[PDB]
DNA sequence: CCGCAAGGACCGCATACTACAA
């Protein structure tokens, strides 16, 4: 098939050879993001989506194998990276735990791209990963959920003024709880003692405030990025193509290492850990959670 | 002029680092700090000192500072302030002042600002090795003539305290980056012709061995040498501008689980595996216990406290950004 | 008494955004699409590159990304609002890199009249870097006036 | 002849204003090197006539 | 000076420094009473920067908004937040009280006269 | 350079007084205007005068005309305060205190944003300094009156 | 015709870190601006700032017997050689920081206690800009200067010429959109340079200026430029020095809350690194004396040996790595 | 393939803020 590369003159011929497997390339995000193929699908219509790029290969299976073959060439360097990451975790006495993808995982699906779809791949090592911002986010929104289903009537009654600002079901309660935690956190004294179980541990609203922090005080818990173990990069594909329009995902059965750390005398990493674990089971992380994507076991 | 000792703090990023410079009305809402006339990423001395000071403070308040025995500041304050020691302890507890050794090394908190100046000078963190994606070799540790020239000048400063020419299409690179029998290196979107040289990389590795030893932040120094590349200043400028990490972040409205209005922005980060360095100059304290009453003693406390330590620099701490590995080369 | 490029950027941006609003005052779809594409464009450039961005626009117009001069593109010859907007954005961006704000302005472009995409696929990486930064700078100003003037 | 191109004649009030409020006003300090901070009573302000001023004196 | 003020009954205070400067302030007798009982006096003698800024810039103040500019300089130079709000309100009131007894054609000259008085009595060389 | 300061102070006092008059019972509007007045010089310092004016424009179009702005016709305090600050800053640069005063503007009635697009770099620099100076005076009276 | 002095030395100053020679806080968007010549807008370092830096360094060196004159300088011995009888009481004053060591007071003048005894022997001139670093579309950055700066340099050479009585020691016109620049700055096939946000047309002087810089600072340039030298018009250069300095937001963070404290946000200006400044140091006859430093030539020699190739820190914010400069002291 | 496309907090605080002789 006819393929064109809109890059500088000397790079264009090398990018051609890379995608044609005539030359080896060792960095996945580099060939994907900076050497995008524009494939002449028909007539004078060029396309840069993964659906069109797939035509460069014999089949979907061939395309997948290529991507993972490029990905895996960072294994040796990634091992050192992962080991230093673990050293980082233990220096902050982090609560370290590992969970495995129960279903397909796609973080960063909406990052702007000529492919029309995307996925968070590490810049240097190519492995998929989950940003601490997402982990902290999904844990906080899950905390919003449990407080809403169990204490919705009381919270909506005590903060009727805040309720008026938002607006009367669950989705109104969740928004009210968020606004309380995000904007009007000085008024949380009324329900500060309100507790929630997830699952056998007791977490109060006041604990949730300190865990995630507010505009007036930094959070007491560090939510680190989550990475797949090096052993899996060696043993199994960390990426596979899925269809909605093709898009990259992390296959089911991929183990990730997570970590949270206390940065205060309150030592709330344990409560944060239990809260995050439950979030990854019930809510999931990444895009398309309403279809079952992003679940962990 | 009291600076008798200088130590170099190597800062190797484990997670992406965002040393912020304020918001801007552009695509990149939150850019990282840069030197204006070069466009090179930096961490200003004041940004680094605040982190070092904060860490040293938390360690002193937890009696985790060693001077090779433990340091008791409340006891050393009683020996220094005497009658006014109980008053000073109440100030520290009320967060109006900082503990004794912290104020000796980094200078007093606001209330005691005019009492004396800080004993140390925390230099701007300068870029030394910038990680660039590479067609062969996964990624390269890249530097430039300007960087090397600045590294040389900073050594002329350190030694005083203690008493390469490339065109835009050329590179000096290790073997692990060079394409099989093509004498070319591909870094990001740039194809570079290999320039034959036998001294630049070697001397650079020797410098790193003098400072950090064989342990290069969790890896043998020999492993790095094969993936070190020097490029032209123009090319290095393009790398540090267009190969930083640009991350889309959102805030989700809990109502529908969608992105809130004005809930989408972009933040810039120095990537992982970025090597920066700062000159930490040490002079005679001006406030004091005999344990830390001179330059050499302060240096020893600074080294042991921060060597092999993991430090957070810049913003986004609780979402796991800014964490670096520190090496204190004396 | 000279002028700064910023002045030319703002001037050019106002002119091209006003040109759309004039030619499509009754078409809120065309205006809304252009603003969306102007907003999207800098992010695509940072992630995928300027060349891939210009080619991305052309592919939307189903033009051969290798055999198209920007001057030959007439946005007023497309049906759907999407292709009209893409054609405008590609045209405005290319015109800026190729001609700036005029031959007698304080900035007459970088490619000396050569088609920017052809320029990119012909020149060196440093030339592309300079054009890439300039592309981001003009798009920032297009976004500013699009946000205030163009309606949805 | 070079000076002629850069001479500006302004009104009497405007000239007086500039000569009174455009002179250099500089803070100077004295540093107590024992502490490395500004000494007690070690801050004052001094006025300067700028460089590139032309004056004339008749010597009778 | 004093006897040349309309209605007279005026205290004219002059300070001739050794270095050569000669500061003069014309005040009504009640100014002395108000000042000695004022929080402003205790605060000044507990400075030169506050006085300098006002004297240097009072001629740039708008005729219609002198009081508001006084409010500003008090905010900028007088400062817990509980005590800060109270001290600012009190001292502003004292300044407004003092200004009533300063001799001057207009509000600007009254401000200049008052802070000239304050400059005299805060002179550390004269009042060690 | 002294008379120009008095002119700025006169304008600043006037516009802040108008804010406090129209929105006496509305502390949200007064507080928003104050915050934006404080942030405005910073936005100018980091982005330039052109971008700042454009930023204000997005808070409100057919044409760039500060005269046509009507701050009181907006729904929330944020937009009301922005529209007022924008018009105040633009009015000063274009009109000063009127043509019956010492300072009658720099742009001779022309909208400052379009003015920047048309005139020289020198013209833009003086407009930038003047903008910073009037905001500096507005900040003074804002802190003391709002 | 400058007979009050007998010799002069030019102190070249090259910044390797950003420099904040302060003038104090202002009610402005830039809370802490750097020192500037008001009627030109050019950044400066006042002579009294530089003198304080030079004095403090010289003093510490003399107290530690690191001063080289002709061998080591033992100030206590030379004090006894000059003051004789009342030398012991003088040394006691020095140890109490009431007076300064002998050579320090000869060169820079007595400490404030003995101010009325005699004046200092040297005149420390204001430092003025010679080369100012400006970002460039090509070549990363340029060392920018202008005719009025080149002219002031020539005039200062005339001062040196008059002082040293050396008549042997004793034209650049540019439009505003024009520049004379090195090859590294010039865009590929355009004959234009883009500095900051300004397009400049390349004009067909630099080689001569470099030869001048090679005279004062030796064959090497502070241990390091013609390819990135850009000569622009006086007003364009002026705008660069005023609007291309580093402006930085700084904060104070509440150590417990991790948030910005009240009165803990301000903007501070810095002269960029890679800035070349110079000060004229005039030397007159000492007014206080041992034979080793009894005349002008001997004092000049001490100054040259002491500060040439040395590193100094000028301005504030030393503790956050600001103000570090390299010095070249040539005749 | 479609949509979006920042906001407020902090806002220079404190200290030094002439000394001394001639």
């Amino acid at each position: 098939v006819v393929v064109k590369y809109p890059v500088n003159s000397e790079l264009a011929n090398y990018a051609e050879k890379f995608w044609k497997k005539e030359l080896a390339i060792y960095n996945l995000s580099l060939i994907l993001n900076k050497m995008t193929p524009f494939v002449k699908r028909r007539s004078e219509s060029y396309k840069s989506s993964l659906s069109a790029v797939k035509e460069i290969f014999k089949n979907v299976d061939d395309f997948q194998n290529f991507l993972n073959s490029v990905l895996r060439r960072s294994l040796d360097e990634y091992r050192v990276f992962f080991e230093n990451y673990e050293r980082l975790f233990n220096s902050f006495s982090s609560k370290i735990f590992s969970m495995r993808t129960k279903s397909r995982l796609v973080v960063g699906l909406g990052d702007e791209s000529v492919y029309e779809t995307s996925i968070r791949l590490h810049r240097n090592y190519g492995v998929p990963y989950i940003p601490g911002s997402a982990l902290k986010g999904v844990a906080k929104h899950y905390a919003f959920s449990i407080l809403a289903r169990e204490n919705g009537d009381e919270i909506l009654r005590i903060y009727e003024s805040v309720k008026e600002d938002l607006k009367e079901d669950y989705y109104l309660t969740a928004a009210v709880i968020q606004e309380l935690f995000e904007k009007k956190f000085d008024e949380l004294g009324a329900i500060r003692n309100t507790r929630v179980e997830i699952g056998d541990t007791v977490i109060s609203v006041g604990d949730i405030v300190k865990i995630f922090g507010t505009q007036k005080e930094e959070g007491s818990v560090i939510f680190f990025d989550a990475f797949p173990t090096p052993e899996q990069l060696k043993d199994k594909p960390n990426l596979e193509l899925d269809i909605m329009i093709f898009f990259l995902t992390v296959p089911a059965g991929v183990e990730f290492t997570f970590a949270v750390a206390s940065r205060d005398l309150d030592d709330l990493a344990e409560k944060a850990e239990k809260l995050l674990k439950e979030a990854l089971k019930k809510f999931g992380v990444g895009a398309k959670t309403s279809l079952g994507y992003g679940r962990f076991d | 002029d009291m600076f008798e000792k200088a130590v170099v703090f190597g800062l190797y990023s484990i997670t992406p680092v965002h040393a912020g410079s304020g918001a801007e009305l552009s695509v990149i809402d939150l850019p990282i700090q840069r030197e204006r006339h070069t466009g090179f990423p930096v961490i200003w001395g004041q940004s680094l000192k605040g982190v070092l000071r904060s860490r040293f403070r938390q360690l002193e308040l937890d009696e985790k500072i060693e001077v090779s025995q433990k340091w008791k500041w409340k006891e050393k304050t009683k020996e220094v302030l005497k009658e006014k020691a109980d008053e000073f302890i109440k100030k520290v507890e009320e967060r109006k002042r900082d503990p004794l050794l912290t104020e000796i090394v980094f200078g007093p908190a606001t209330d005691g600002a005019s009492e004396h100046a800080g004993a140390v000078s925390v230099g701007d963190a300068k870029i030394l090795l910038f990680p660039v994606r590479s067609a062969k070799g996964v990624f390269a540790f890249v530097t430039s003539p300007i960087v090397i020239q600045r590294l040389k000048e900073d050594f002329e400063l350190v030694s005083e305290i203690e008493n390469v020419e490339l065109s835009n299409n050329e590179t000096i690179a290790g073997n692990a980056l060079i394409l099989n029998g093509e004498n070319k290196v591909i870094l990001e979107d740039i194809v570079l012709k290999v320039k034959s040289d036998s001294n630049v990389i070697e001397n650079l590795v020797e410098v790193l061995k003098t400072l950090f030893g064989d342990n290069f932040f969790g890896k043998p120094i020999e492993s790095i040498k094969e993936r070190i590349a020097i490029v032209s200043d123009d090319v290095f400028k393009s790398f540090t501008r267009f190969s930083t990490e640009i991350v889309a972040r959102v805030r989700i409205d809990a109502e529908k689980g969608t992105v809130a209005r004005g809930g989408l922005w972009y933040e810039e980060f120095l990537p992982s595996d970025t090597l920066m360095y700062s000159l930490i100059a040490v002079g005679s304290p001006k406030k004091l216990p005999k344990e830390v009453d001179n330059t050499q003693k302060i240096v020893n406390v600074l080294k042991v406290t921060f060597n092999n330590a993991f430090l957070q620099i810049g913003g986004d701490e609780t979402v796991g950004k800014g964490f670096v590995k520190v090496r204190a080369g004396v | 008494d000279i002028r700064e490029i910023e002045q030319e950027r703002a001037s050019f941006a106002f002119k091209v955004v006003s040109d759309i609003k004039d030619k499509y005052s009754q078409n809120k779809k065309v205006q809304g699409k252009y603003s969306s594409y102007a907003e999207k464009a800098p992010t695509i450039i940072l992630n995928n590159g300027l060349g891939a961005t210009l080619a991305f626009f052309l592919s939307k117009l189903e033009k051969p990304i290798d055999d198209v001069d920007y001057k030959s593109i007439n946005p007023e010859s497309f049906g759907n609002a999407e292709n009209i907007a893409y054609a405008f954005l590609y045209k405005h961006l290319s015109t800026w890199l190729a001609e700036g704000n005029g031959k007698d302005s304080a900035f007459s472009g970088l490619t000396n009249g050569e088609d920017p995409l052809k320029y990119i696929m012909e020149k060196t990486a440093i030339d592309v870097a300079i054009s890439t930064e300039e592309a981001l700078s003009i798009l920032n100003w297009i976004k500013k006036f699009a946000k205030a003037m163009l309606e949805e | 002849e070079s000076i002629k191109e850069r001479i500006a004649i302004v009104s009497d009030d405007v000239f007086k204003s500039f000569t009174r409020f455009s002179t250099e006003i500089v803070a100077r300090v004295r540093i107590d090197a024992e502490k490395g901070t500004v000494a007690r009573g070690g801050l004052w302000y001094e006025e300067f006539l700028p460089s590139d001023t032309l004056m004339y004196s008749l010597i009778a | 000076k004093a006897k040349n003020v309309p209605g007279k009954d005026t205290l004219a205070i002059g300070l001739l420094k050794r270095s050569g400067s000669y500061y003069i302030s014309l005040v009504g007798w009640e100014l002395i009473r108000v000042f000695y009982n004022s929080e402003l006096r205790k605060k000044l003698l507990e400075g030169k920067r506050f006085i300098y800024h006002v004297l240097r810039e009072v001629d740039t103040w708008p005729k219609v908004g002198i009081d508001e500019m006084l409010k500003f300089e008090v905010i900028r130079h007088i400062r817990n937040k509980e005590e800060t709000k109270e001290l600012r309100e009190k001292i502003y009131g004292e300044i407004k009280d003092l200004l009533e007894h300063v001799r001057g054609n207009n509000e600007v000259e009254k401000v200049r006269g008052l802070f000239t008085f304050l400059k005299i009595i805060t002179d550390a060389e004269v009042f060690p």
